[PDB]
């Protein structure tokens, strides 16, 4: 098991974890994974934290004709309604050569005592898509088994994680408060009709 | 583990949970009401069912 | 660019203008069809009067055809979860008004069948009656035409 | 009994799971779970608006439905001793009929004031297209279960009258006055259900 | 600013508020209304006299109505909140309270006109035991302005 | 500091206050209310007596009242939770003991009062037992005021 | 790309088509069955045409197989959702059509087979509301050929 | 440090140390009053004796209330959420124990009144059956003291 | 590559073709088999022939067999969903298509057999009529052998 | 270290070890009194003798108090959640077969205290029948002393 | 590679296999022995050939003791969670298969055990009755066999 | 390493094991002992010799406490677990299987004691038959002490 990619100011303040990392660039691909996790050439240079923002940020030195960055961009809030101080991983950015390209990873978040863990960051439509690109790019990437956080860290370890997997996304609510509506018309439906009789006699 | 790694859910649990949790539901539904129309039937033996 | 959910709801919606238009369809001649089988032994003759509660049980899954026939036709891959509810609120609008319908004319058919046997003065009172409750299998489909439209 | 059977089985096993359900999340501190935020935004305001139109139309044809058959089943038994009923009589049909018709009314107009919007992130739709979705949930229901509550009263009513002019013939225009009764009852669905949708916009 | 939801529960309010005093105030009119029909029969002059079950459960509605609308004019995608839920605690508050009071008007109707019948001195007594019920409707109102005015 | 949210439950303590004990007057009044008409036909002379379970089941929903206002009066639009909690254990408390002493009083309130009318020496026993029902919700009023101002 | 776990939807349309037309033409073969064999002590001859009902409920099974087939000749490994959810409304929406005109078939047959013995000239008109019975499997089958061919 | 929730339980707990006590005590006078009534009709003599099962009832209530003015004086915003739990320990296990005493109560109540009316010597056997129901309360109190100040 | 729990599917299939067929054969037997027993004591030489229905029972739980050997002989580790969907859907097409041609038997072969023994000549008319409840077990497994090898 | 709600379980194992005695001693109470009563009528003397249900019911909900007090003792809030898990085992445990043994000493005492009536001999094989009603309470408690201790 | 939380769908085959099994026998043997016992009456020679019922329900247990103990065998620390669903639906399928065919020899025995006393020519009748609905366990192990060595 | 929930499942076997065995137990010994109670009128001399139902049911109970103590003694705060799986797998495989004996005793049980005293040749009879029942017990422990400790 590989350790977590710390930053460290005076204690650890964010932990960031993968079981794989990999990136592509025009759909070709290359594994990170090997150059990252536990590994102590990891250049964080320019990643940062404060108590309400934190951005790790993961340069690179062989990849595609270039030295590349990935921005990993988070804040937490205090969510008024809840209390709680809420987090998200609002944005990531890469930069290249001389070029920057944005993904918008809609769905990770949690109170900030908790990691956030899902099955898959990426863009790819077959591992939940959660890195939305407003506009068409060159890149690609994908966490599996993603783990983060980036606040209120206690040592080497992460804190319990809140996961992307929820007991209902919102397209099988829509479909239970359907259908388990409908189901009501329908036992209805049967409650009369299973109610229907036939008489035991007739006239002379 | 030695870091706290979450449990690994997969995505499209919540998927699996409602597709297992509705079938097993609707399941064991029809099981118990097929079950209880068998025992709680009217077996109407009535030609000899006074004896 | 739509959730991939999307197609669902205006399927439910053609499905339950024709399940639910059948289901009252069906305990409205199930109803009527009764009351003409133990009407029939003291007056034969009146049957041939007697079948209209049953065509009035049997019109409210033409209703429910006609309704979750527009739903198929104006279903697409494509379709917006916009298009998609409005066409599952006219499956649930004629599909519970055929639903409603076909169970006041089923009982008011059951009666008035029996009712025009034994008084033949009724026959046009039950026909008023059941015209009053055809016509909620109109006003569902009404809106399901106006849902399956918008 | 059999049915019923059921659905208590269905009831007490649904909210023992919600009991359960909201101990655990409660004592287990997992209460940013179970967030009705989330559910009340993920869930698309086209959804809540569509099964409020629905119901408009539907539950008050299912109260215009049991108002029918509840007045009308008796209307035609006590017809075959008194065939002058079916006149008279067809004032409880009349005032069923309405309360379809307040449904078909409301159900329109909910109609005619649902546009699409072309947006899914909660913040890009925004609180008035959430406002809508519920307000057009709300009035649905309102004038739905209203119009259904008040078809199976003049139902009711109906069979009363219609029970009461077999008797004696003098009945039925005094008895009316617990149908107007009866009827309000589907128009202050309708007014509250029109001041509900009044201040929506979709887009 | 509030939440984007935030308007639901005050909607749920109205849609409450309304809904079970229209339950409360069609079960006390239906109960009652049969009441008198049947008894009328039996006393044709006593309809006239007895429609004050049906009036007391009239004011179930008008409850309803009145918290409602008041509700409705209160509601803006805007709302905060705590007013939002100030304006379901009103709404179930009157509405379920207008239906324990429309319960009871129909019961006490009922019995009411079925004994006042056969013995006319029961009336003064009847609108006592009306009057300690229809008050059930304005208790749920009177908290309920209070709740939806916090 | 507090959550949004956190008035929800001094809502639904006032909102519960009221509503429980609304049901729990009413089917006291329901209940004692059939009685005392059913018994008037043969003792017209004891509707004036016999009223007493049906004031007694006025009263319960003045317990819940109480409470109602008392929690309505203590909202405020970020109360503490531990203080929103306490009015939805107040509001409970009352409202459910007024239930339970609305169960008492319809039962007993009815079965005395057709009791009274066989053997009027029952109705000084009758007041003894609906003070044993009414008191069950005095005892929700004194931990619902209790609670809703610990 | 596909969504992994689409094509259930699709296979749960071709089980409901069959599943479903069963459970109404069992139904209306046992109540036209218990029709028939109550009759049949007394009228024997009339089996051979009391029998038609039971070929009608029989009817409603192959609306369910051919629609239950022509769904599974359109099932493959990474089915579209789109597709998937047609054949979902096209397997219930003749699957619980069939269950309606199922009921509508077997107590119209039981109550007209048994009338017919009664009177031989119910027949001609039992037929009729038969004929009437059956069409809703044959817009149950209508609308699902089309959901499960666009 | 304590949760947010932490609070809550021990308001249920004294809330349901009140609600199922005076639910136990409603249906031990609920049950008890009808058996005096009935009984009341050949045994006036009886009534002030009789009664008993009515005041037992009423002691259950009060071990509810001795229950949940003891949590209600001992919560408090800090509360270590163990304190909470134990009284909510002790709300259910009151509260239950006095709906089961009330149970057994209500039930040896309306049967033991009329068998003593038929034979004046079953009245000491009443009491020693009833005092093996009222200790069932007693029970529900002792664990709740323990718990409440464990 | 293929998801574990994607077998689950496949044995709740398996299992439905047997569980849901022997409940299907369990009613057809045990509802004909009383009416066999019934039957006998006045017409002891029908017993031989009576058994018919129960034969045709017994080939419900076959087809339930049938399907259910085909399914479990096609699991694996390593099913891709699509085929254990199709086994799914095919161990409740069969499964559930058998109990409503069992339903059918038991209801048929009971009526039939009581029948018969009045009137022999019922049995080629109870013949023809069992035939159209034993087929739907057959369009049920057709459905399934189909849907288990797409 | 322990969870913070680690004690939850703890509570409702001496909780359900009092509430289900309790309902265990109120059933074999209630039945064993409306037994004993209805039989006083016809055998006066028998009520001393006909007390040990009772007796017997008593000691169900004993036995729930002795695991519900060994539990209590036993909290504490740094209590391992495995030491809660064993409370709540022993709490079920001694309730519901303290339940359980209710029912049978509840059945048991009032057809036994009825047949007594009528045959005197039977008394000692009723206190048989009770002794292997109330060994199931003994057993509930053997278990429960049991996992407490572990 | 395997996860926990996984032997628990093997552990709930091997349980399920003796309990509804376990089910199945207890039906067939309680309506069996109720049938036998209320027959012995009249005829006290046929028990020993009427208790055949009885043994047949005692082959059910024993065909889920068989599945039962092979899964229990079969289970491991680890198990793949592919085996342990096959074990589950093994002991479904056995488990509730046994149960069905618990109630149809059951029903059949009870009916079967009347009519033989009534005449003795259906003891034939009844024993072939019972094979076809014994066979109805033997199908469950048959599969059940499949899915637990597959 | 084990999760700290691991013990759950484990003691949740030993309570069920002890619940459905006092709960079947419980059936058993309240129907015999209502047949011993009822019979004894006629047959004195029977009371005696129709203990048995009651003392097998009790041998139920002997069986969920021989599991409940085993499960008991072999559960630790480290338990792996698969053996908590194991163990409830044993409590519920002996609980619900002494669960159905219990309901075959109690049903034998009634309908052999009072068959016995209209007719003494059934003795030896239902003896045979209550091992028939009694062995489903003993099933449930072979499978119970199986799963507990492989």
């Amino acid at each position: 098991i590989h350790p977590p990619v710390s930053y460290n100011d005076t204690a650890p303040r964010i932990l960031f974890w993968a079981q794989n990392f990999s990136v592509a660039y025009k759909d070709e691909w290359k594994d990170l994974t090997s150059l990252t996790f536990g590994v102590e050439n990891l250049n964080l240079t320019g990643s940062f934290w404060n108590d309400s923002f934190a951005m790790l940020s993961l340069t690179y030195e062989p990849l595609f004709g270039a030295t590349v960055t990935f921005k990993f961009i988070l804040a937490s809030r205090f969510y008024p309604v809840s209390a709680r101080y809420w987090f998200t991983m609002e944005r990531l950015e890469i930069h290249s050569n001389g070029s920057v390209a944005h993904f918008n990873v809609s769905q990770v978040t949690g109170p900030s005592i908790y990691s956030f863990h899902c099955e898959y960051v990426s863009s790819l439509s077959k591992k939940g898509s959660l890195l939305v690109t407003n506009v068409p790019s060159l890149w690609q990437m994908t966490l599996h088994n993603f783990q983060i956080q980036a606040f209120n860290v206690t040592g080497e370890q992460f804190s319990y994680a809140s996961d992307c997997a929820g007991f209902f996304s919102p397209g099988i609510w829509m479909g239970l408060l359907t259908t388990l509506f409908m189901l009501f018309i329908f036992t209805y439906g049967l409650h009369m009709i299973l109610s229907l009789k036939t008489m035991d006699r007739f006239d002379d | 583990s030695p870091y706290n790694l979450a449990y690994k859910y997969n995505l499209e649990y919540s998927v699996v949970f409602n597709l297992v949790l509705w079938i097993m539901t609707g399941l064991a539904l029809a099981v118990i009401i097929t079950s209880y129309n068998i025992w709680n039937m009217d077996p109407g033996y009535d030609s000899i069912i006074y004896r | 660019n739509n959730p991939e959910y999307s197609s669902f709801f205006g399927v439910m919606g053609a499905s339950s203008a024709m399940v639910f238009s059948a289901m009252g369809a069906a305990y409205g001649t199930a109803k009527s069809g009764t009351g003409i089988a133990a009407m029939s032994v003291m007056r034969p003759e009146l049957i041939m009067k007697s079948i209209i509660p049953v065509v009035m049980a049997g019109i409210i899954a033409i209703y429910g055809l006609v309704v979750a026939v527009l739903i198929a036709n104006s279903l697409t891959d494509g379709i917006t979860l916009y298009r998609s509810f409005l066409q599952l609120g006219a499956g649930l609008s004629v599909g519970l008004s055929g639903l409603a319908a076909g169970f006041a004319i089923g009982i008011v058919g059951d009666a008035g069948v029996r009712g025009t046997a034994q008084q033949p003065r009724l026959f046009v009172g039950m026909i008023l009656i059941l015209i009053f409750a055809e016509v909620l299998g109109l006003y569902g489909l009404i809106v399901a035409l106006i849902l399956s439209t918008k | 009994t059999g049915l019923e059977l059921l659905y208590l089985g269905i009831f007490v096993a649904f909210w023992a799971c919600m009991i359960v359900v909201g101990i655990c999340y409660t004592i287990f501190d997992l209460g940013f779970r179970f967030d009705v935020a989330w559910f009340l935004t993920e869930t698309s305001p086209f959804m809540w608006s569509n099964l409020g139109i629905g119901l408009a139309i539907s539950l008050s044809v299912v109260g215009a439905a049991w108002g029918i058959y509840i007045t009308g089943s008796s209307i035609i038994g006590g017809g075959v001793k008194a065939p002058r009923i079916k006149t008279k009589n067809l004032v409880s049909i009349i005032f069923c009929e309405a309360v379809a018709i307040y449904g078909i009314i409301m159900a329109i107009v909910i109609s005619n004031m649902a546009e699409p919007f072309s947006a899914t992130d909660p913040k890009a739709i925004g609180h008035r297209n959430y406002h809508a979705g519920y307000s057009m949930f709300g009035a649905g229901l309102t004038v739905g279960l209203s119009n259904l509550f008040c078809g199976v009263c003049v139902g009711i009513v109906g069979s009363g009258a219609a029970l009461a002019d077999a008797q004696n013939p003098s009945l039925f225009v005094k008895i009316l006055i617990v149908e107007i009764f009866g009827s309000a009852i589907g128009l202050f669905g309708v007014i509250v259900a029109i001041l509900q949708t009044s201040r929506v916009k979709m887009g």
